[PDB]
DNA sequence: TGGAGAATCCCGGTGCCGAGGCCGCTCAATTGGTCGTAGACAGCTCTAGCACCGCTTAAACGCACGTACGCGCTGTCCCCCGCGTTTTAACCGCCAAGGGGATTACTCCC
DNA sequence: GGGAGTAATCCCCTTGGCGGTTAAAACGCGGGGGACAGCGCGTACGTGCGTTTAAGCGGTGCTAGAGCTGTCTACGACCAATTGAGCGGCCTCGGCACCGGGATTCTCCA
C-alpha cells in the first residue's frame, strides 16, 4: 500500500496534553486533520502573496505573523501571536 | 458623489487612530474609501427595500436592516 | 537533536518545512517560519480540543464524536467567525427556536 | 378520541430534528439524482462512493440554511407559514439570482 | 426525470431541522428546483476538475476543490 | 471624537434615494451609522496590517485595494 | 382548576466492533560543509502630505403643517395539520460481470 | 546511459440485479386557526420656507518619508551520509449504542 501523510498522532499528543481522559474517534479525526490542513493552506497562501506584493522572494516569520494578523480573528489572534513568538524565541536561543 | 469628502476623511483619520498612532494617508486612499463605502450602502438600501416590499410597506423600518445584514450573511 | 524538541512544540517542523517548500508559495523559505506556523496549528488545536472536551464532558461522553466538534465550534464567537464559511459531517445544527413561534398562551 | 392541538407536533418536530444527526433524504434516489445530473454533461462518468456522500452533505447543508433564512424572512412578514416569496427574497438577498 | 425522489416529508424535516412550523403546498416545486441549480453547478465544476486532470472516474477530493471554488468548504472527506 | 453625525440625514437620503427608497424612518439613521462604522472597522485594520508590514507610515491606495480584496 | 394519557427520561443487562497500543522496517529529516547572492543597512533626493488662512455659496437645520399610511381590530373562509388507513420503494445481503488505474517486465531512442 | 512506449496481471472497486420485508410515503378527511381583506384613527413623514453653517476652492509653506542606488555578509539553496520518527499490519477489550420496564413530565379538556 502507498503511504499517505496524516496529522493524527501530532493532534492526538495535543488532546492527550490537555485532557488526558479523552477519547477520539475516526471521524472527528478527518473532520480535525481537514481543519489543520485548511488553515496551513490558507495561511501559506496569505504568506505567500505579502511576500510577493513587497517585491520579495523569501518567506520568513513577519510574513506568517501578519498572516495571523488578517487571517485571525479577535484575542484568538493576539494569542496564536504570543504563542508563536515564544516558540521562535526559545528555538532561536536554545544552543 | 454623495458624501462630502471632509466628514469622511475626517471620519477614516479618526478611526485609523485607535490602532496606529500619527498615521499619514494618500488622497487616492480616502477616495477609494469613500467609493468602495458608497456602493456598499446603496447595494444595502436595495436589499432593505426588498426587504420592505416584502412586508407590504413603503416606509422602511430598521428591522429591515437587520434581516438584510442576517439573510445576507454578516453579523 | 529534533527541531519540534528544539522549539518546544509537538506539532513537526520539518514536514512544514517540506509542504512549505513543495507547494511553491516562493520561491526562498526562512528558519523560523514553519516554527512559527507550527506553533499557531497547536495553538488553535489547543482551542478547539479544549472546548471538544468540554462539550462532551457535558453531553457525558468519553470520546468526541463530530457533533461535539459541531457544538463547540458553534458556540464561541471567535471560532463561529474563523469557521463560519464550512461545514461538519454528521454534524448537525444548533437548537434554535424562535420565540415568536412558542405557545404563548 | 384524544387529538392534539395543531401546532404542538410542529414543537415536537423541530425539537427532534434538530437534536438529532443522521442523514435526512434517503441514499438511493438521491445518487439517481446525481447520476441523471451527470449524464447531461459529459457520458459514462463513474462516481466514487464517498463522492456521492460528500453531495449528499452539501446539499443538506445548502437547505438547511436557505430554510433557516427562509423561516426569518416569513417571520418578518408576520406570519408562520412559509411561502415561496420568502424564498425568492431570501435568494435575492444572496445574490444567487440575478 | 428523478427530481421527484426527493419527496414532501423530505423537505418537511428539512423544514423542521431549519425550524419551521407551517409549510405551505408550494414550497416543494421550488425546492426542487434550487437544489437542481446547485447540484447541476457543483457537477460541472466537478467534471472540469475531473477533465482536466485525466481520469474516468470521479473522486471526492475534486468535488472538495469543486466546493472550495464556490466558497462553500467542507470538512471530513479528505480535504 | 463624534464625528460619526458628519454622515448626515439628507446624505443618508440621498444614499437611499439612489437605491429607490421611497419613504425613510427617523430610526432609520441611527442603524446605518453603525452599519457603516462596522464596516470602516473592518477594512481599516487590514490597511493598517498592510501599511505596518511594509514598514511605511504612509497607508497607500494599494493597500486599501487589497484591502478590500480581502473582504471580496 | 385535576384526572387521562401519551411522550420523554432514565438505569440495568448485552454485545460488538473499533480505538489504541505494540512491533518492525525505511526513507525523508538531520549533520556537516560549501558557495553565491537577497536583502540589511546607509545614504541621497525631492514628491506628496499636513496644515493655516480667507471667501463665496451651496447644503443642511429647524419648524409648521397637511395628510398618507401603520397598525390595531374584526369578519371570513380556506387550506393545512393530526391522525387513521393503504400501498410502495428504499434497503439489505449477496453475487456476478467486468472495467480501471497503478504495478511489474521487455524493449526502444537521443 | 536513462526516460518512456507497450503490454500482462493480481487485483480493487464500480455498477447492475434479484427477492424479502417493512419502514415509510401516499392518500383522505374533519375541522379549525391563520391569511387575507376591509375600516378607523392618529401619528409620523414629505414639502416648503427662512436662516445659519461649513464644505470646497485657491494659495502657500514646511518637511516628513517614499523611492532608489552601492555594497557586502550572513543566510539559505544544495549535496553526501546516516539514522530514528513515523508509517502500516495486527490484537484486543472497553466505550457506547440498543432494548426494555418504569418513573417523570407536559398537555387537554371537562
Amino acid at each position: 500500500k502507498t503511504r499517505k501523510e496524516s496529522y493524527a498522532i501530532y493532534v492526538y499528543k495535543v488532546l492527550k496534553q490537555v485532557h488526558p481522559d479523552t477519547g477520539i474517534s475516526s471521524k472527528a479525526m478527518s473532520i480535525m486533520n481537514s481543519f489543520v490542513n485548511d488553515v496551513f493552506e490558507r495561511i501559506a497562501g496569505e504568506a505567500s502573496r505579502l511576500a510577493h506584493y513587497n517585491k520579495r522572494s523569501t518567506i520568513t516569520s513577519r510574513e506568517i505573523q501578519t498572516a495571523v494578523r488578517l487571517l485571525l480573528p479577535g484575542e484568538l489572534a493576539k494569542h496564536a501571536v504570543s504563542e508563536g513568538t515564544k516558540a521562535v524565541t526559545k528555538y532561536t536561543s536554545a544552543k | 458623489l454623495l458624501i462630502r469628502k471632509l466628514p469622511f476623511q475626517r471620519l477614516v483619520r479618526e478611526i485609523a487612530q485607535d490602532f496606529k498612532t500619527d498615521l499619514r494617508f494618500q488622497s487616492s486612499a480616502v477616495m477609494a474609501l469613500q467609493e468602495a463605502s458608497e456602493a456598499y450602502l446603496v447595494a444595502l438600501f436595495e436589499d432593505t427595500n426588498l426587504a420592505a416590499i416584502h412586508a407590504k410597506r413603503v416606509t422602511i423600518m430598521p428591522k429591515d436592516i437587520q434581516l438584510a445584514r442576517r439573510i445576507r450573511g454578516e453579523r | 537533536k529534533t527541531r519540534s524538541s528544539r522549539a518546544g512544540l509537538q506539532f513537526p517542523v520539518g514536514r512544514v518545512h517540506r509542504l512549505l517548500r513543495k507547494g511553491n508559495y516562493a520561491e526562498r523559505v526562512g528558519a523560523g517560519a514553519p516554527v512559527y506556523l507550527a506553533a499557531v496549528l497547536e495553538y488553535l488545536t489547543a482551542e478547539i480540543l479544549e472546548l471538544a472536551g468540554n462539550a462532551a464532558r457535558d453531553n457525558k461522553k468519553t470520546r468526541i464524536i463530530p457533533r461535539h466538534l459541531q457544538l463547540a465550534v458553534r458556540n464561541d464567537e471567535e471560532l463561529n467567525k474563523l469557521l463560519g464559511r464550512v461545514t461538519i459531517a454528521q454534524g448537525g445544527v444548533l437548537p434554535n427556536i424562535q420565540s415568536v413561534l412558542l405557545p404563548k398562551k | 378520541p384524544h387529538r392534539y392541538r395543531p401546532g404542538t407536533v410542529a414543537l415536537r418536530e423541530i425539537r427532534r430534528y434538530q437534536k438529532s444527526t443522521e442523514l435526512l433524504i434517503r441514499k438511493l434516489p438521491f445518487q439517481r439524482l446525481v447520476r441523471e445530473i451527470a449524464q447531461d454533461f459529459k457520458t459514462d462518468l463513474r462516481f466514487q462512493s464517498s463522492a456521492v456522500m460528500a453531495l449528499q452533505e452539501a446539499s443538506e447543508a445548502y437547505l438547511v440554511a436557505l430554510f433557516e433564512d427562509t423561516n426569518l424572512a416569513a417571520i418578518h412578514a408576520k406570519r408562520v407559514t412559509i411561502m415561496p416569496k420568502d424564498i425568492q427574497l431570501a435568494r435575492r438577498i444572496r445574490g444567487e439570482r440575478a | 426525470d428523478n427530481i421527484q425522489g426527493i419527496t414532501k416529508p423530505a423537505i418537511r424535516r428539512l423544514a423542521r431541522r431549519g425550524g419551521v412550523k407551517r409549510i405551505s403546498g408550494l414550497i416543494y416545486e421550488e425546492t426542487r428546483g434550487v437544489l437542481k441549480v446547485f447540484l447541476e453547478n457543483v457537477i460541472r465544476d466537478a467534471v472540469t476538475y475531473t477533465e482536466h486532470a485525466k481520469r474516468k472516474t470521479v473522486t471526492a477530493m475534486d468535488v472538495v476543490y469543486a466546493l472550495k471554488r464556490q466558497g462553500r468548504t467542507l470538512y471530513g472527506f479528505g480535504g
